[PDB]
């Protein structure tokens, strides 16, 4: 998906829905939320493998698992050398990287909430 | 003293009132539900 | 009877030393937990929150270690051999550690 332009203010309808992405600029940021919101969301799939260490280690992997750990977004967007949006784009990736602080904000996580002292996840958006 | 289910508990248990031992009865019947919460506790500290 | 009882003593001695050696000697296995622990890290990590998974282990079957050990043995010997090998082992576990 293409055409590297700003937000079309559509003035109203889906500025709350881009509020909810917000957690402009054309589309990175407006999709890759509901991209990357689908993937934790879809990454409960426990509620059944509980009762175990499954709380240790695979929480790990779930840390290795990032918002899909940032290199896959960081190098096609790494890639692209095109001046449609030159970092427009890059600003829904200065404020995707405000999307990666609400991914570390996105930190009540698991073990189940426990200890409660650090989730940071900022590697890869360092 | 053994069953960490209802039904042989359940009856047993009034099999035992019907011999007529009901205070012995009782009291083993706590004791296997003492026994019981006991053991649930052993699965788990974590934080507070 | 005296050899006897007094044999029958050296296996108390014994069985309860090898008892004691069991419960310390998982503790300091269960220090190795730090060996590694994944390079404890350099002037931070920041955050830095928690909590070394395997001394969870060990606290957990420490927990319910003395919960069938009090079960089935008598009280004394549990709080002699817990007691002390658990709390010296605990001081020399930092030291080496």
């Amino acid at each position: 998906d293409d055409d590297f332009m700003p937000l079309s203010i559509n003035d109203k309808t889906l500025y709350e829905k881009v509020l909810k992405i917000c957690w402009l600029y054309p589309m990175t940021c407006t999709l890759a939320k509901k991209t990357y919101s689908k993937i934790t969301a879809f990454l409960s799939i426990f509620y059944r493998h509980e009762l175990h260490t499954l709380n240790n280690i695979l929480v790990k992997t779930m840390d290795d698992i990032f918002n899909d750990i940032v290199n896959k977004k960081i190098r096609s967007k790494l890639e692209s050398t095109s001046r449609e949006e030159i970092a427009q784009i890059l600003v829904n990736l200065d404020y995707f990287i405000i999307a990666a602080k609400e991914f570390s904000n996105f930190m009540t996580r698991e073990n189940i909430l426990q200890n409660p002292d650090m989730e940071i996840r900022l590697s890869s958006i360092k | 003293l053994s069953s960490n289910e209802i039904v042989h508990l359940k009856s047993g248990t009034e099999n035992m009132i019907k011999l007529g031992l009901p205070e012995q009865a009782l009291d083993l019947f706590l004791q296997n539900r003492s026994n019981f919460i006991q053991d649930l506790i052993l699965q788990i500290v974590d934080n507070p | 009877k005296f050899d006897e009882t007094i044999d029958g003593f050296k296996t108390l001695k014994f069985k309860l030393i090898t008892i004691l050696r069991f419960n310390i000697r998982a503790l300091c296995i269960y220090d190795i937990g730090s060996f590694f622990q994944n390079t404890k890290i350099w002037n931070m990590d920041v955050g830095s929150i928690e909590l070394d998974q395997n001394i969870a282990s060990l606290i957990s079957e420490l927990r319910r270690t003395e919960s069938k050990l009090k079960q089935q043995l008598p009280e004394k010997e549990k709080n002699s051999i817990f007691i002390g090998l658990d709390i010296v082992n605990n001081y020399a576990l930092i030291k080496g550690a």
